[PDB]
RNA sequence: UGCGAAGCUAAGUCUGUUGGAUAAUGGCUGAACGCCUCUUAAGCCAGAAACCAUGCUGAUUAAACAAUACUAUCUUUUUUGUUUGCUAAUGUAAAAGAGAAAUUAUAUAUGUACCGGUACAUAAAUAAUCCUAUCACCUUUUUCGUGAGCUGAGCUGUGAGCUAGGCAAUAGUUCUUUAACAACAAAAAAGAGCACAAACUGUAGACGACUUU
RNA sequence: CCUUCGAUGUCGGCUCUUCCUAUCAUUGGGACGCAGAAGUCUCAAAGUGUCGGAUUGUUCACCCGCUAAUAGGGAACGUGAGCUGGGUUUAGACCGUCGUGAGACAGGUUAGUUUUACCCUACUGAUGAAUUUUAUUAUAUAUAUACAUAUAGUA
RNA sequence: AUUUCACUCAUAUUAAAUAAAAUAACUCCAAGUGGGCCAUUUUUGGUAAGCAGAACUGGCGAUGAGGGAUGCUCCUAACGCUUGGAUAAGGUGCCUAAAUAUUCGCUCAUGAGAUCCCAUAAAAGGUGUUGGUUCAUAUGAACUAGCCCUGAAAAUGGAUGGCGCUAAAGCGGA
RNA sequence: UUGUUUUCACUUUCUCCCCGCACUAAUGUGGGGAAAACUGGCUUUAUUUCUUCAAUUAUUUUUUUUGCUGAGGA
């Protein structure tokens, strides 16, 4: 709302949540960089969004389909659609909304290293009742014509292992400065070391 | 209300739009693919326009009718003036599409090669590849380490020779060709050889493999609908002329489909034909090539009479199945199935 | 409708198992056991002084409650499976052209012909760790085995719709490749 | 009257693929009621000229983009400024700490060491957290780290600190706290070729355009 | 009789495209009072195809054939600045019936001018600039950076 | 029956109540109008009709404003120019101001459903859910009614208003 | 054709015992019995600041922080 502008982890969110959230942002000046759609996830069977977006992939105009929905088949455009059909792109404001936005499969160069937000509100483990049946939007995108679902799956895993291992150095590094600062404590002034005692610092 | 005899549209809604080609070489939308099991060789070749000719064969299909009986085929011998590799270029895999990680140039170019990237080249100074052919191996080193370790697609710069040919034409025509096979490791040897010689298509072109032909079909300039999609000619009694489409479509939808054929350019379109199928390898300097030894004649791939707005031809020659696409000297582009 | 509810399974002597976040890891004579159930909502108590599993459902509604039944009884028989192999009773049958097998590749790719006359390939494979061999006592009938209660199962379900045929009446026409009767080793 | 090249042309010749989940269609287990029981309970499989891919055609359909080759005086630092139609010169859709890297599971997961298991920790209002800000100046005592130059190491500089000392703020009650980023103009210091046209071509063509020399 | 009588060109045929499925054939299935054929009922399925002629202005119709099938429909009863004008439906004329008569007849017959696009859009093709509050799936020797990048011309 | 004299029936809240009841009553001159239509309730003809013809009341005409996405007639409410407050109808996931509010149940739809008018759906099938009722010794039936499903097919591509929503942003409450 | 009156059957526990003897969800359970009653209620005594003095209604009195407005000129 306040950031500078926020990169918000998209894996395991409810699709029409998540763009709603999204939207009101857009609307409320919030630039918003979203992550990993392909792990977006949607309500109902996957046969179920399958036959909802085989229904949209057949409407088309019938003079010219070049002019017609332009239907996009990457998840990222998909919730970039979404999100666009939940504010007004047809004014000016909206425009603006709008391109405030980005979305992209995976995690890009730009975005290894900067803390990625989740909203609960659009989480499955909170939205969604356990024995009831979701989808998976990189799924369901690759079966509507993708055909990038494992390339972005590789990505994927060699970025978990890279960061991994900075996780491991960071930890060290963590624990160094914490053990540092138990015998930096006892060279601090006692009534100095009174308040942050009884402050928790 | 509906149609009382439905027939079949005219034409196929999938070549459109009927418009003129922005290039003249026939470029590659698709090469084959690769398998790991299979080894790393070449995978696709080019030349220019032999000849679409006959052959005097015999089918040995298993109950056919004329089977041992001598038949009359029709194949085609292609002309091969052997092209330069001059360029590598690596693509790796992105959710955008392969993007190109780098490309590198022999040392040494050709004068021919270097004409392409000039539209007056008689008044320039000739500067093109000029002092980008000076670089150090330690970056070429370090860059097919790149290419190792990141790249996964490979291709091959190669440019033809219309010094060759006889052709008013003096700039050369560049494209690229995969290279397909095994994995990097092995791939990284095998793509260390051959960056600088020229191309002979006897290399990798075997009998008993399918091809196909890319090219550029002719051109006739604007058409009407009776040439352009065949369309049925009006009755002779007709007022503002027989030559069009009566119904251009219904009153709604109220505007004019993109599926009603309409006046336009025909021709110098892009095509590719499939299912050509390579059948003999040749040569162009030997004397008894295309030729057998039931035939006990001589000649080689030379022609009679010179050819009609092609010149005589000089060069390589092999065989294969069908028939080509485009006019007389135009640039014929050969893929493998 | 209540608030609990539970199967106290019965470990048997042969069997060793430890539990962690429904994914129950298990030792017994022929092998391990593993198992993915994380689609249904369970809790399950251990104890391996005096043994017995307890799978228990928590707010037990009997929306869902036929489930836990499900996966208790399928615990023991799993236990029974991999202590003891289970055997249905596989016949093949042919009314006119007795059936031709070619078992290549020892129970894995297995090739039937002389079924009707049609003289062409049918080939139907089976999940890894389970055989359907022929029965050395007739030669119409194949003893399936293996080790575990699903891994016997499904084999035993897969084959018989192997090698229909088409435009003849199964009311007269009775041929089939048929499963009778359960049994162990 | 004939062929009638070449082109056009057909009535002549050549060419016109495999992968996925899948609709209908049978089984594993199995409750409900003691037990049977395709699921008006749960999870898994078998499988169509249909679908999406593959391949093909466009892509100023993306006001899209990448790599390469060559070239146009050009690029860094400081100060003052941008308070005949022109020839100095400024714009923000958002600075006021715009601070924050594991991955993952949700009927509990992440590490450590062993061989998916083992045993042990970690975590469970988790951002309800953590990290970062004010000690100005100058003088003295000096300590520990980084850079120029220098031979793992001495000096200088920089950052942080230690001891001691004495040195400044003031505009009358606030009218936004002129504080960010980017750009540009002037003045200094340092380093830094093509295309169109023309003629020709005709693989092109209504004209443009396109292929050439 | 709700909109059009300061006019929305009222039949049919030709031409051409698209759409629906209540599927005629083709694809894969289930049932049969199914031995097999052949056929019937039915399911998923609109991807592909649904014809040549005699008579009639005809739609409709009915025959001769081929076919695999010759399925049913919509799109201002699709389609007249696309055609044709055979019919209907001005004025000439004939016959029959009705009328005293002028004349009447969803009775029959014959002959009877079918206008305009150069505008917008749509469609088909053909040139073509401009595009910074604009774009980044990178750029760095197991190691940093968006607090960055990106000139422009030609090819 | 009329007239005249006496007496006298609250008249100081008023021969019952209430009443911006005299904004009354009357007269003259004169315009426009004299095709109506719609909604609830009632009703005639018609198989029916956004059909034809009537009664009461209120509206549209003649009239905007908020809402029902949209709409001459539906709901709220009728209108001088403004400043604040609070509401009506209706809403509170985004479009869109305001609840991803609280609390209790029901529903999984391989064409779910989602605000009067309003933008269709019926007969016939339902051992899912929950709660019943009746009966025969925790044991079996029959029904019953909420949601969901089949019945349920149409032509440019398509519309709970769109996106979308299932621990609802659906349905019935509070 | 009302009233009135009468009977048993009800509750606490970390109580305890026995049987299945661990079969518990637990530091217990299924069954059969004993315990007092530390549950509880009943009446009092000085006190409501050790501790509750609730909620609703009727009748009164204040209070924190703040938005908008200033007609007139006797």
């Amino acid at each position: 709302m306040y950031k500078k502008e926020y990169v918000i982890d998209c894996k395991g969110h409810l699709l029409g949540r998540l763009a709603s959230l999204i939207a009101k942002e857009l609307l409320n000046g919030q630039r918003i960089v979203a992550v990993r759609c392909e792990d977006i996830n949607i309500s109902g069977s996957l046969y179920r969004n399958k036959l909802k977006y085989q229904e949209f992939l057949r409407l088309r105009t019938n003079t010219n389909p070049k002019k017609g929905p332009l239907h996009l088949r990457e998840p990222s455009k998909i919730l970039w659609r979404c999100v666009r059909g939940m504010l007004p792109h047809k004014t000016y404001k909206g425009q603006l909304a709008l391109k405030k936005l980005k979305v992209c499969v995976g995690m890009p160069y730009p975005y290894d290293k900067k803390k990625k937000y989740v909203l609960p509100s659009a989480l499955r483990a909170f939205r969604l009742k356990k024995h009831r049946r979701y989808c998976r939007l990189g799924t369901l995108s690759s079966r509507v014509g993708w055909n990038y679902d494992t390339l972005v799956k590789k990505n994927e895993v060699l970025r978990k292992q890279v960061s991994k291992a900075y996780y491991k150095k960071k930890v060290n590094n963590l624990n160094e400065k914490k053990e540092i600062k138990t015998e930096a404590l006892n060279l601090i002034n006692p009534e100095q070391r009174q308040v942050l005692e009884n402050f928790g610092y | 209300s509906h149609r009382k005899f439905e027939r079949p549209r005219h034409g196929s809604l999938g070549f459109l739009p009927r418009k003129r080609c922005k290039r003249l070489r026939g470029k590659i939308r698709s090469f084959p693919k690769d398998d790991k099991e299979k080894p790393p060789h070449f995978t696709a070749f080019m030349g220019y326009k032999a000849g679409m000719t006959h052959i005097v064969r015999e089918v040995d299909k298993p109950g056919s009718k004329l089977h041992k009986k001598e038949i009359v085929e029709a194949c085609t011998i292609i002309e091969c003036a052997p092209m330069v590799v001059v360029g590598i270029v690596g693509y790796r895999e992105t959710p955008k599409g392969l993007r190109i990680l780098s490309t590198v140039w022999a040392n040494h170019v050709s004068d021919e090669f270097r004409r392409r990237y000039y539209k007056n080249w008689y008044k320039s100074e000739k500067k093109a590849f000029t002092k980008s052919l000076n670089v150090p191996e330690a970056t070429k080193n370090c860059l097919l380490k790149r290419i190792e370790k990141y790249c996964t697609v490979l291709r091959a710069i190669c440019h033809t020779q219309p010094s060759k040919t006889p052709l008013r034409m003096k700039k050369a025509h560049i494209m690229e060709v995969q290279i397909n096979g095994g994995s990097m490791k092995e791939k990284l040897e095998f793509v260390k050889e051959m960056l600088e010689k020229n191309l002979p298509v006897s290399t990798v072109f075997n009998p008993n493999e399918m091809i196909d032909v890319i090219s550029v079909t002719k051109g006739h300039g604007t058409k009407g609908v009776v040439s352009r999609y065949g369309v049925k000619r009006l009755p002779r009694k007709t007022h503002r002329g027989l030559r069009k489409v009566a119904c251009i479509g219904a009153w709604h939808p109220a505007r004019v489909q993109f599926q009603i054929p309409r006046h336009g350019q025909k021709g110098y379109f892009h095509r590719t034909e499939r299912n050509k199928k390579i059948y003999r390898i040749g040569l162009k300097t030997d004397k008894n090539s295309a030729s057998t030894d039931a035939d006990i004649t001589e000649k080689k791939i030379t022609p009679m009479g010179g050819f009609p707005h092609y010149g005589v031809v000089n060069e390589d020659f092999l065989l294969l199945k069908g028939c080509v696409a485009g006019t007389k000297k135009r640039p014929i582009t050969l893929r493998k199935n | 409708k209540t608030i609990v509810s539970t199967q106290k399974v019965l470990i048997p002597e042969g069997v060793k198992v430890a539990i962690n976040a429904r994914k129950v890891t298990v030792s017994g004579k022929y092998g391990t056991l593993r198992r993915s159930f994380r689609h249904l909502p369970i809790d399950i108590r251990l104890n391996k002084l005096k043994k017995y599993i307890k799978v228990v459902m928590w707010f037990g509604v009997p929306d869902s409650l036929a489930c836990i039944r499900t996966v208790c009884t399928h615990l023991k028989n799993m236990f029974t499976g991999v202590t003891k192999k289970f055997l249905y009773k596989m016949r093949l049958v042919h009314a006119h052209f007795p059936i031709n097998s070619n078992i290549v590749d020892n129970n894995t790719r297995i090739e039937i012909r002389n079924y009707l006359g049609e003289k062409s390939v049918r080939f139907v494979k089976a999940l890894p760790g389970v055989v359907i061999e022929k029965s050395p006592n007739v030669k119409d009938e194949i003893y399936v085995s293996g080790a575990d209660i699903e891994n016997v199962s499904l084999t035993a379900a897969l084959i018989h719709q192997s090698v229909l045929c088409r435009n003849k009446d199964i009311r007269k026409f009775l041929d089939g490749i048929y499963v009778s009767e359960v049994t162990t080793v």
